[PDB]
């Protein structure tokens, strides 16, 4: 089966340049039939550019002119994009969509890559700060993960023994560029006095092992 | 740019009965040769987008026979013969006639289920939380359906703006209900100027909005 | 063999070499064209025809000639006759008196992905303007225009394999040195047919003649006759052999004209440098 | 499914390339003929042969191969091998080497509405009787006669093609940007005429052909530099014999008879170039 | 697939110096095994071999890579000889015109190094492997009785070597080398000896008395004869520079 | 157009081009041979070979290739490839070094009466004794 494999995720800063590849296997691709489509967090798909036989040259959107360069290499069965002068709003998952036999004046994108997250942020790596959210006939409680960077954060309860009722909310980006999420679980109110509840926050990039005690 | 719009913005479905999506353009997409350049794409949760119908009537290779498409110069329709549990995701329509090519806002799809009212849980700011120089008020909506729900933070009948945040869980396969938390970000100076904070929960199926508060 | 036999039988059960090998008729067949120059057989200055021995490498994808190697014992590539499949009809637009298209139908290398590689041989007899102004010190830029005769750019697209022709297997020539070579793609669209561009790839070769043969065989005897021409003025009149020497130098030059016409090309595009020197020597005598 | 394949099967499943595209036997098939000359290679005086590189523009209607683009996904053109369709079998009647047909059997372009276009290239070696009288300051009138080798005028007839402006192309078409003039010959005129003969009742079935008359002018520079000027000077040398003394050392008979010998050498030289 | 390539030289037709091509009539000697064409002679009335038309069986597309005239294939397909064990022997005749770079420095007292490069045109080295034919005897086979000896060229060496690819598309070659020496008696008789005689006359001019009034005539007619011999040589010498 | 197709299918359903085209095998096939001389290309006095461009008109009747025009839409004549039909094997007996027989197999004009007319082109190189006296 034909597979498209894109490059790895990249961490960048404003003003820098990111080059994302899109390597194909199981099929043969040409100089055309390449389109790049990004998806910002909590937003729809957006066409960036591509190459068609009609023009015999890449065509970009008005937003990306002067910053974006799209190329396709027939010999090695791979395509690249190069977006320069990165901004904060350029944070998104970038996809490559390709067809083995290109349409003359349009595009379809039968084969898609797995997507690569490019995160533009001026902030530095920083661990989380776990504060408790004590409950005010079922009681719900959790612990708020706040001011951490970069992604991801895995949150577990009772050293992973408790899985029922575990809601891992999507991380949300603040104006400062630092992420925040909250993990919650709903339990009977009578269970507060008999069973202990503890959330374990783990941060893979920093190898942080934090256990914050929770009490009413 | 050609503006593309879709309706409905959210479509609940049950497996075993058909479904339909619609897309509309502000310009006729008819080509001189007699075919309409309108493609439909499906992005399942967590996966890359997948093309379903290209040129508004043609089923792409590897697509199940359920997905069918048709349309006119300006109005287009996507129909499903019998929805399966795997057909859940965000459906995008895209015109491929005029550069820049534009995707639609996207139509959301989810499994329909019996309407359950939202279970509301609120967390006030801890007295220890202010010690760090920040304050977060979290109010929780647990196991509600449909996804459409509005929350606004009112302090002494004063509406807030630019100081609220939102987060929603993806549709859990088993329970088939959503969960939501709203986070209020304030400076410590703004916290002491007011006393009582409450968030509104709205739902068309409720006789009236449910407002919850705590004693400060 | 049994796996490949079964695979070939499956592939060519309902194959059609008439239509383009595309999933959809609105798709374009991209053909990567690469010319390899093996030998420069001859340059005809009179008829303005350059003869070359070339390999015209062509690569394209056939949608219907696809298979999974796991279903056929791991066969990932095969060789099949080229006459059984659809091929692009590349034609030498500047063909003078040779073959316009490919006539040696060698086998194509077919990959499991549908990728075809066809590298037939050809003898290109191409027509190029031969400027004889500086002959035998003349430089000749001769091109080979290649394109799909019956398919336009909207249904079949052609691109060069590389910016330059492949001269890796080029045999050294005893009369010409290839100073420069380059392959340029061109697209021409007419107002009558604005949606159907017509494409071509023109390979041009800048060649410099090696003039040692003509220097030794033509220029040196002419120099000797020119030197002998003035010696009659050192020969006294009383010898009674002035006219013998002069008229016999003329006779030698007249006999050498036979060698001149035998060696140099005979064309009226311009007066060659060697022709100018011949005429100067004759007027001198 | 490729729509080209469906169109091909629809048109050609029930089709006979041996039968003319006429609803009745007595109807006539009209062929629109254009002849484009790419290169004039040579005119062999000894063999009296003209070698040219041309491609013939042939257009005609075939009601059997008529289709609508709307029914077949918007296809306006279809390329198929020429061996699958009926052809008028145009040949060069006045070929000298026995080669009647075209050099490369290119695909025919089948347009909607039954219009069939065939544009094959050809190398032709044609008879051209060389008028030797004023050689090398001579012009020739070489002819290219085209006709159907099979069908008579009542079965297949010819008309000249029309350009986009609508005027009739009654001549040899030459692309100026791509044309490289022959080193020895300049093409001055190239009219075309459609002739009809044997059309009388006594004659029986009528016949027709198309004749293109290439008027070509020789450029005599090579003969002027290499042959004529030296020969004229050597033939003028004998006049110098009148000024030499009539004594032993005069060498009067030396200059005269050796000029004759040089003229004989020039005769041998000229015998290799002139027609026979 | 192991293919053994040999060569038999039936006639060295010529070596054209103007065109830089060597014309030879040869019989190839191709041997390979095809497992599909195996049978038991005991089960087929003791038939131990078959003669089958070449086009009916798989052939390796072994061609003369360095041909000058554009002809790659054999002059006649004939028939193969198939053995009961699947061995296939095919000796097709061939009229070939191979490119030979002429070393013109010592012409006509020269020897040439004209090769015949034989290889599969399509199959790569991982599909069809070539080896020199023998039955080692790494040479062009010449039957002394029936060999048409050339009147201008004497064969000094006639080896054959297998060339491996450098260092996929990689292809082996089997090159048959013909090192041939010209026999220059024609040029000695027709060019060298007249030149020597004319040179002796040019020497003896200086013994002619000035009072005779005949030095210029003799010397310049010697030069004219030399020009005539230059005209003679123009048809024979190579055109390279 | 369809009438010609049906006629050609009917005629060549059980036709054999190797057998002489007669009702009865003891009959003699009558062929009318006519030579049209187009051009005298060259006379080679050394090798004694005259090369000419000719049209060798051949006419004969095929018994099995007959039809009624009324049953085929008034079709009274058609054109058939010469390769599909029996032909006389005319050979230039005194050919010097050219083609002995016809190689350009043009189409034949076939009437409903069975009369076949075949006029192929040829280039005859013939051996002519040259008297140079
Ligand atoms: C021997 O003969 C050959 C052909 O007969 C000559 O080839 C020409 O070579 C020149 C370069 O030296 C070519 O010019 C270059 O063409 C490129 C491609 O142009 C095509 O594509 C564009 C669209 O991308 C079309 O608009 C155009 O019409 C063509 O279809 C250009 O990309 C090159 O651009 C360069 O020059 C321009 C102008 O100066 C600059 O603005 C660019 O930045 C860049 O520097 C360039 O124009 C030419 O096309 C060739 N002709 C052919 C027919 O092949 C050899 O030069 C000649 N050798 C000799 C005499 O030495
Ligand atoms: C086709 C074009 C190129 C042809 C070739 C080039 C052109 C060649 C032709 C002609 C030109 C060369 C002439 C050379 C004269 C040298 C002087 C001379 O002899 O003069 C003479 C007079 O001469 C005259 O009376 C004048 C002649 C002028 C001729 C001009 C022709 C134009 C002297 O006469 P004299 O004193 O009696 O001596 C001679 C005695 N004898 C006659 C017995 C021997
Ligand atoms: C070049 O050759 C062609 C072909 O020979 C010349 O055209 C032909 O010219 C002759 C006249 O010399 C035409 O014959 C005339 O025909 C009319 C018919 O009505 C008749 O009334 C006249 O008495 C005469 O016989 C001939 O038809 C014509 N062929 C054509 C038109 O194709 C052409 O003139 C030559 N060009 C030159 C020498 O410039
Ligand atoms: C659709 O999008 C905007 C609407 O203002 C405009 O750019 C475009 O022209 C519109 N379509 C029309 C009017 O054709
Ligand atoms: C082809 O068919 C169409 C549709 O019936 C018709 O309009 C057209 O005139 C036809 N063309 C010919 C050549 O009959």
């Amino acid at each position: 089966q034909v597979q498209l494999v894109q490059s790895g995720a990249e961490m960048k800063k404003p003003g820098s340049s990111v080059k994302v590849s899109c390597k194909a296997s199981g099929g043969s691709f040409g100089s055309y039939g390449i389109d790049w489509v990004r998806q910002a967090p909590g937003q729809g798909l957006e066409w960036m550019g591509g190459i068609m036989p009609k023009f015999d040259a890449p065509k970009y959107a008005e937003k990306f002119q002067g910053r974006l360069t799209i190329t396709a290499d027939r010999a090695t069965n791979t395509a690249y994009m190069e977006l320069s002068s990165l901004r904060f709003e350029d944070t998104a998952i970038y996809y490559c969509a390709r067809d083995e036999q290109p349409f003359y004046d349009s595009w379809r994108g039968l084969y898609w890559g797995q997507g690569t997250l490019v995160t533009v942020s001026s902030a530095s790596t920083k661990g989380p700060s776990v504060f408790p959210l004590a409950p005010s006939g079922t009681a719900a409680l959790g612990c708020l993960v706040k001011d951490y960077f970069p992604e991801p954060v895995t949150v577990s309860w009772n050293s992973g023994a408790l899985t029922s009722g575990v809601h891992t909310f999507p991380a949300v980006l603040q104006s400062s560029g630092l992420y925040s999420l909250s993990s919650v679980v709903t339990v009977p109110s009578s269970s507060l006095g008999t069973q202990t509840y503890i959330c374990n926050v783990n941060h893979k990039p920093s190898n942080t092992k934090v256990d914050k005690k929770v009490e009413p | 740019d050609i503006v593309m719009t879709q309706s409905p913005l959210s479509l609940p479905v049950t497996p075993g009965e058909p479904a339909s999506i619609s897309c509309r353009s502000n310009q006729s997409l008819l080509h001189t040769k007699g075919y309409k350049y309108l493609n439909w794409y499906l992005q399942r949760p967590g996966q890359s987008p997948q093309v379903l119908i290209y040129f508004a009537s043609n089923r792409a290779p590897g697509v199940p026979d359920r997905f069918s498409g048709s349309g006119s110069g300006t109005d287009f329709t996507l129909k499903i013969s019998r929805v399966e549990a795997e057909d859940v995701g965000v459906y995008y329509c895209m015109q491929g006639l005029q550069i820049p090519f534009t995707f639609g806002p996207g139509t959301k799809v989810d499994i329909k289920r019996t309407v359950a009212a939202p279970s509301v849980f609120i967390f006030p700011p801890s007295d220890e939380q202010l010690k760090s120089g920040t304050a977060s008020v979290v109010c929780l909506l647990n196991n509600f359906y449909p996804r459409e729900a509005k929350v606004q933070w009112k302090v002494d009948n004063a509406l807030q703006s630019g100081n609220s945040q939102e987060s929603v869980t993806e549709q859990d396969s088993k329970d088939s209900t959503y969960s939501l938390s709203s986070t209020l970000t304030l400076s410590k100076a703004d916290y002491e100027k007011h006393k009582v904070y409450a968030c509104e929960v709205t739902h068309q199926g409720l006789s009236s909005p449910v407002t919850k508060s705590f004693n400060r | 063999s049994e796996h490949e036999t079964r695979l070939v039988a499956k592939l060519f059960k309902d194959y059609s070499s008439v239509v383009r090998p595309v999933e959809d008729h609105r798709q374009v067949v991209e053909v990567t064209v690469g010319l390899q120059l093996i030998q420069l057989i001859n340059v005809d200055e009179v008829n303005q025809i350059v003869t070359t021995n070339v390999r015209l490498k062509q690569q394209w994808v056939d949608y219907n000639l696809k298979w999974n190697p796991d279903d056929y014992g791991g066969v990932k590539k095969i060789h099949i006759p080229s006459e059984k499949i659809w091929r692009p009809d590349l034609v030498l637009y500047n063909n003078a008196d040779g073959d316009f298209a490919i006539v040696k139908f060698t086998k194509v290398l077919l990959q499991y992905t549908g990728h075809i590689t066809w590298t037939p041989p050809a003898i290109f007899k191409s027509y190029c303007e031969i400027i004889v102004t500086h002959f035998p010190f003349d430089e000749q830029n001769c091109s080979m225009k290649l394109g799909t005769w019956t398919y336009d750019g909207s249904v079949v697209a052609i691109n060069p394999e590389s910016d330059q022709p492949d001269l890796s297997n080029f045999m050294e020539s005893g009369e010409w040195v290839i100073k420069e070579s380059r392959g340029w793609k061109h697209s021409v669209t007419y107002s009558c047919c604005p949606d159907t561009p017509y494409l071509d790839i023109t390979y041009h070769f800048v060649m410099q003649r090696l003039p040692l043969y003509f220097i030794v065989n033509v220029i040196i005897p002419c120099l000797l006759f020119s030197f002998l021409t003035g010696l009659v003025f050192y020969l006294p009149t009383d010898s009674g052999e002035k006219m013998t020497l002069s008229i016999s130098v003329l006779l030698s030059l007249t006999v050498f004209l036979l060698v001149i016409v035998e060696l140099i090309p005979s064309t009226s595009s311009a007066v060659p440098l060697i022709g100018k020197y011949m005429l100067f020597t004759m007027v001198f005598v | 499914k490729n729509e080209e394949l469906r169109l091909y099967h629809h048109l050609f499943n029930n089709y006979d390339p041996g039968s003319r595209p006429v609803r009745e036997p007595e109807d006539t098939v009209t062929i629109s003929l254009k002849v484009t000359l790419t290169n004039l290679i040579s005119l062999n005086e000894k063999e009296e042969t003209l070698t040219t590189s041309v491609w013939i523009g042939i257009d005609w209607q075939d009601y059997r191969l008529n289709y609508s683009k709307d029914d077949f996904g918007g296809i306006e053109t279809l390329r198929v091998p020429s061996e699958l369709v009926w052809l008028p079998e145009i040949v060069l009647e006045n070929n000298i080497d026995g080669q009647f047909g075209v050099a490369y059997d290119a695909n025919v372009l089948v347009y909607e509405g039954g219009s069939v276009t065939w544009l094959p290239p050809a190398i032709y070696r044609s008879v051209c009787a060389v008028e030797v009288t004023y050689f090398p300051f001579d012009w020739q009138n070489c002819s290219l006669i085209f006709r159907s080798q099979t069908y008579n005028a009542e079965e297949v007839e010819f008309t000249f093609a029309v350009d986009n402006d609508g005027k009739t192309i009654n001549k040899i078409d030459i692309d100026t940007e791509a044309y490289t003039e022959n080193g020895e010959w300049a093409i001055d005129f190239c009219p075309g005429v459609i002739r009809r003969h044997h059309g009388g009742a006594t004659d029986g079935p009528g016949e027709t052909d198309v004749i293109y008359s290439l008027i070509i002018r020789r450029k005599p520079l090579f003969y002027v530099i290499n042959i004529i000027v030296p020969c004229v000077l050597i033939s003028g040398l004998v006049l110098l014999a009148y000024f030499l003394p009539a004594q032993a050392g005069g060498q009067k008979c030396t200059v005269s008879i050796n000029v004759l010998l040089a003229q004989t050498v020039f005769l041998f030289l000229i015998a290799q170039k002139i027609p026979e | 697939v192991r293919v053994s390539v040999g060569l038999i030289l039936a006639q060295l037709i010529s070596l054209n110096e103007k065109d830089e091509e060597m014309s030879t009539k040869v019989y190839l000697d191709l041997e390979w095994t095809d497992y599909r064409l195996s049978w038991d002679p005991a089960e087929h009335d003791g038939i131990d071999s078959l003669r089958i038309t070449a086009e009916s069986v798989w052939l390796p597309d072994v061609v003369l890579l360095n041909n000058n005239d554009g002809n790659f294939d054999v002059a006649l397909d004939i028939s193969v000889v198939v053995s009961s064990d699947g061995s296939v022997r095919w000796q097709p005749p061939g009229i070939y015109r191979s490119s030979c770079s002429i070393q013109v420095t010592y012409f006509p007292f020269d020897w040439q190094n004209c090769t015949m490069v034989f290889s599969s045109y399509s199959y790569d080295s991982s599909e069809v492997s070539l080896q020199t034919g023998l039955g080692g005897h790494q040479e062009i086979h010449i039957h002394e009785g029936t060999f048409i000896e050339n009147g201008q060229w004497e064969i000094i060496h006639k080896p054959s070597r297998l060339i491996q690819p450098p260092g996929e598309g990689q292809r082996q070659e089997v090159i048959f080398y013909l090192i041939i020496r010209r026999k220059p008696l024609f040029y000695l008789v027709n060019v060298i000896a007249p030149c020597i005689l004319i040179t002796l006359l040019a020497i003896f001019v200086f013994y002619l008395p000035p009072d005779a009034g005949e030095k210029m005539g003799l010397s310049i007619f010697a030069l004219l004869t030399l020009t005539v011999f230059l005209l003679l040589l123009a048809d024979k010498v190579p055109e390279t520079s």
